[PDB]
């Protein structure tokens, strides 16, 4: 960690300057949208919207009623 | 904010 920090200290202070001069100390959303634009130009968007759902705060688990809905609609027994 | 942008 400290090795790549030493390798990228210029980068950290550079986009630090750019964050203060563009949106005024807004490193989080700028660096986030940089990750999103890069990994969507990567054309592997499953990881991208996975990161979007996890950093927005989308819940992993779901409602019981939706489980009931999919169980009824697929006609599955309680054992399976 | 930036999140509001496309």
């Amino acid at each position: 960690r400290r090795a790549q920090k030493h390798r990228l200290r210029e980068l950290k202070i550079q986009v630090k300057e750019f964050a203060d001069k563009e949106e005024g100390g807004d490193v989080k959303a700028v660096c986030l949208t940089l990750f999103l634009l890069a990994l969507r130009a990567r054309n592997e968007h499953r990881q991208a919207d996975e990161l979007e759902a996890i950093m927005q705060g989308r819940g992993s688990g779901l409602q019981p009623a939706v489980c009931l809905a999919i169980r009824v609609n697929t006609f599955l027994s309680c054992s399976q | 904010h930036l999140l509001s942008l496309t």
